[PDB]
């Protein structure tokens, strides 16, 4: 089998770091295993080079940035070689150019389009490791590109994609994706399986370490993605596609927004989002249930960062359209269930609302997906609604 | 006729069910649901929108096989909670659009409803989820909507 | 006109040293002048990289360091471009894959074996400054290669031959190339020209600032190279192909083996000077003078640290072919006068002689070229030989 | 004929002039030569090798049209310095390796003495420069002597 596993820039800050890399690596190989590491650069290098355009420039060239960003990877990739030959296990390292990871024209944020998997296949079967650099591409005109945040992941899994290994592993400083955020629930537990759908539905697992871009790539092209604490742990949490909840999730950073007595014809709804959309707004929820004499209300919701924003733009509409007022609030939390096997039961939103009514809370909002059930509650009750529902699902451990 | 998507997802087997003007107090979603589900009727979509002076309205969609079944238990439940009426409705058609993208809710929802504008079909009901937007309308227009929806977007 | 200039790592050490290279090229390219520039990396990079990979491994992996050291020239061409393009001068930097700079495999010490003249050419044309990594190139599987110490000096001419530019501009700390050493003769004169033949010739002018091995390359291939300080507080020394001695050269560490008694007969010269060579003594002067009742003596000349080694290798030899005695002397200098117009004019080889004569140094060995006219003395006496010809020859002007 | 050079040189035009048994004293090679420099007569090669017992042999060659006016004068020097003879040779050929490199005398030395010596050329004088090893041979043997350099070297 074949396998594409990608360091992050801690796992790889030091020389010393690097040799552990490469152990690491070392016993894949040895169990039979082809194996293509990418890297990213040494902790620090990719500050401390921006620091250094920026130190030129007050807006340094994209095209110019690319090059001298993209050498940090280039340094990486020659060490871990050098760690892997001296430790008996050939390798070779490749530049972005040299694998051909043909890309976009957009500078700091160029996207993958192709990646040649015929050099790499020969270095692989010839028996040696491949080692990539993260983060890096070409354009079609031969000008050097860099992916933006989260790029070596992407490269990761692009590589993985093309190459079709049998799975991509991340390693990074967390043992894998939880029943819900351990910080919270204590009892939270790790998971060893969930879908590409369900992963992407409870976002807040979404974080800086991996990219939700990563996940969005791989479920495209059917790519198991593994996340894992770099020193194995663990098995870590395998992310492919294929317990009667699979987790819960919960946002404490959210503002409801409702615009009430809407005259209930077409093109109404265009007019309250329109504008919301026009100012850059990010809008998680929206809510619209049925007419009554020709009236509906219509709610959404966004981070209390914009909360006000949206308020008084939302009165701008309700004055427009003629609606019956516009009101807000701030004082709520999100909280959903999630996993697929929902569709499959019956009676798993009525154990969640059961679970909050032995509480005491009250359900504002609920909206709803195939594999998702989502609340809105008064924020006062949030980690109190996410141990009951944990308990009651029986994720507890 | 640009904005990515994964596609457009439909569903023609639906049927609507609302209980209007219920107690907004903790315990009444159980009480509507509760029995629906000790019937073993499945349910897919669930919508809920903010209460006002005191009931809101609640409205879940179910497999068309059990809309006779969950409307008859609705009704009973109607009854016996003081909300002012059971209503349902089988000519309905849930379209979603998927793979969506989390940060740009914003922005596929907006060309979804102006696509459907464009045409006259009017929305009922709207769901979210991270992955999806969720509309419901008659059904004699899934065929315009899917259409509008495909010239409006791109897919992946 | 186009013009090749390269700068040093001291001059590309800091930014803010950066920056004021790109305004020397600003004021260049403003003039008419297509420039080409050809950087090293920031000063201590290449050392720090090179480190950083014995840190890994006590002889590390020649391949493999080629794709780490070489990462140093990328940072510095991207800087130069972006403080070049601040200034309002467009500039594009190239790796030397992008140029495509041709290589030998041998991987600390490459070769350049071709360089492509077409993009760099489409750049100039299009009103751009190329700025080129020195020190790089690929070989032609595709591997990156560095061009070994004082490669970025070798990138520089050997852009300047492939582009036929005008000349080729070599910045570093020294104002030209000296009459003599100033520290031995406070009254040396920087040089306007001076052949390619004449600067080899004075062998001690070439420090690790300017490598003998760039002389020799613009040499065969006609390339007009001029040594400039950084900052040009002068025309420099042209040196380029074509007063009635160019200069002075003198060398203190230097240790005479002669044989005496040889036999005068064909293969003698090849036993005597073979077995140096196997045992990689390297050997400057070679005298040998008419033979005399058929034995001659035969002398060479060695580096101090080689003199016990040639001369126990000597006396070997001397026992084999029979001849009377070897016999070795450390206490020696060598000076040189160099010009060309020597060959021209009768009585320059007298007006040495003869300066010598009046300092009372004895001359104990002459050797000769059509340029150059050495001889051997007494180690004491080298300054005041050297200062008794420079004025001699008046050069002190 | 691995080792590189820039190429072959060689004048035929040329004459040998050897004064031997010369006081080993400063002055003496400006007395052998200050004259030969005031007849106006030029010089190329001059070669000196180390004093024994205080004497020593100079010799220089001259352009083939000098060498009798050279050779007279040289003639009159060594009877006045006390010289052991003056003799002459018009019968010989400078051959030269240039584009040495300075690194490499040892190596591109060796072989040119082996090429010639395996023609059974003898070698009557040897001199060097940075760039330049020079030979001194009996001028009937010039076009074996630069056959054999040139299969034993590679050229540029
Ligand atoms: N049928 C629900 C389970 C809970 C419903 C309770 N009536 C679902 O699949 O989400
Ligand atoms: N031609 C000069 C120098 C000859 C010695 C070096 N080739 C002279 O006759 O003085
Ligand atoms: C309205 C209904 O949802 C009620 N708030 C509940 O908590 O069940
Ligand atoms: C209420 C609003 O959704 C309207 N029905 C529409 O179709 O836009
Ligand atoms: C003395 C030595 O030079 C000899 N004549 C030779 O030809 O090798
Ligand atoms: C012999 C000759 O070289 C003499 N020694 C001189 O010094 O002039």
């Amino acid at each position: 089998a074949l396998i594409v596993q990608k360091f992050g820039g801690t796992s790889v800050g030091t020389v010393e770091r690097i040799e552990q890399v490469a152990e690491k690596v070392k016993k894949f190989r040895e169990a039979g295993d082809d194996v293509v590491v990418v890297v990213s650069a040494m902790s620090g290098e990719t500050n401390r080079l921006i620091g250094l355009a920026n130190q030129i420039m007050e807006q340094p060239v994209p095209r110019e940035l690319d090059v001298m960003v993209s050498t940090g990877e280039q340094v990486t990739i020659a060490l871990l070689s050098m760690a892997l030959i001296k430790r008996g296990v050939p390798a070779v390292s490749y530049t972005g150019n040299q694998v051909r990871i043909l890309t976009d024209s957009a500078h700091t944020k160029a996207r993958i389009l192709h990646i040649d998997d015929t050099h790499i296949r020969a270095d692989l079967k010839a028996g040696r490791v491949v080692v990539v650099a993260g983060f890096q591409g070409v354009d079609g005109n031969g000008n050097i590109t860099t992916l933006g945040r989260g790029g070596s992941d992407t490269t990761g899994v692009a590589l993985a994609a093309a190459l079709k290994a049998d799975e991509c592993q991340i390693y990074t400083d967390v043992d894998g994706v939880y029943t819900t955020d351990p910080r919270v629930v204590p009892q939270a537990r790790r998971l060893d399986k969930i879908t590409f759908e369900e992963m992407l539905e409870m976002a807040s697992l979404g974080s800086k370490v991996l990219q939700i871009r990563a996940v969005e790539f791989a479920g495209k092209y059917n790519v198991p993605l593994r996340v894992l604490h770099s020193f194995q742990e663990g098995p870590g949490t395998l992310i492919t596609i294929d317990p009667i909840i699979s987790g819960i999730a919960f946002n404490r950073d959210e503002a409801k927004l409702t615009i009430r007595g809407v005259p209930d014809t077409p093109g109404v709804a265009f007019k309250i989002l329109g504008p919301i959309s026009a100012a850059n707004v990010e809008v998680d929820m929206i809510v619209q249930n049925v007419a009554h004499d020709n009236t509906t209300d219509f709610t959404f919701t966004v981070h209390r960062n914009d909360y006000l924003n949206a308020l008084e733009i939302l009165k701008q509409t309700a004055a427009n359209i003629g609606a019956r007022e516009a009101i807000g609030d701030t004082n709520i939390a999100k909280v959903s269930i999630v996993g697929v096997g929902m569709r499959s039961h019956a009676g798993v939103a009525s154990r969640m609302f059961e679970a909050l009514a032995k509480e005491s809370i009250n359900i504002q909002m609920i909206s709803t997906s195939e594999i998702k059930v989502s609340v809105v509650i008064e924020e006062k009750y949030l980690e109190l609604a996410v141990r009951a529902l944990h308990t009651a699902f029986e994720l507890d451990a | 006729e640009q904005p990515i998507i994964s596609g457009i997802a439909f569903n023609r087997d639906e049927a609507k069910l609302t209980i209007r003007g219920v107690p907004d107090t903790p315990g009444v979603a159980f009480k509507i649901l509760g029995p629906i589900s000790a019937a073993n009727v499945e349910v897919d979509m669930i919508v809920q929108n903010v209460a006002h002076d005191n009931t809101t309205d609640f409205t879940f969609t179910v497999h068309r096989n059990d809309y006779l079944n969950a409307l008859e238990i609705l009704k009973q439940t109607a009854a016996n909670i003081g909300a002012r009426e059971a209503i349902g409705d089988t000519n309905i058609a849930k379209v979603s659009i998927v793979g969506v993208g989390m940060r740009s809710h914003a922005g596929v929802a907006s060309r979804m409803f102006e696509a459907l504008a464009k045409e006259s079909i009017n929305i009922q009901m709207i769901s979210t989820s991270e992955i999806k937007v969720s509309v419901v309308i008659e059904e004699k227009y899934l065929e315009l909507a899917v259409r509008a929806l495909h010239t409006a977007f791109e897919l992946d």
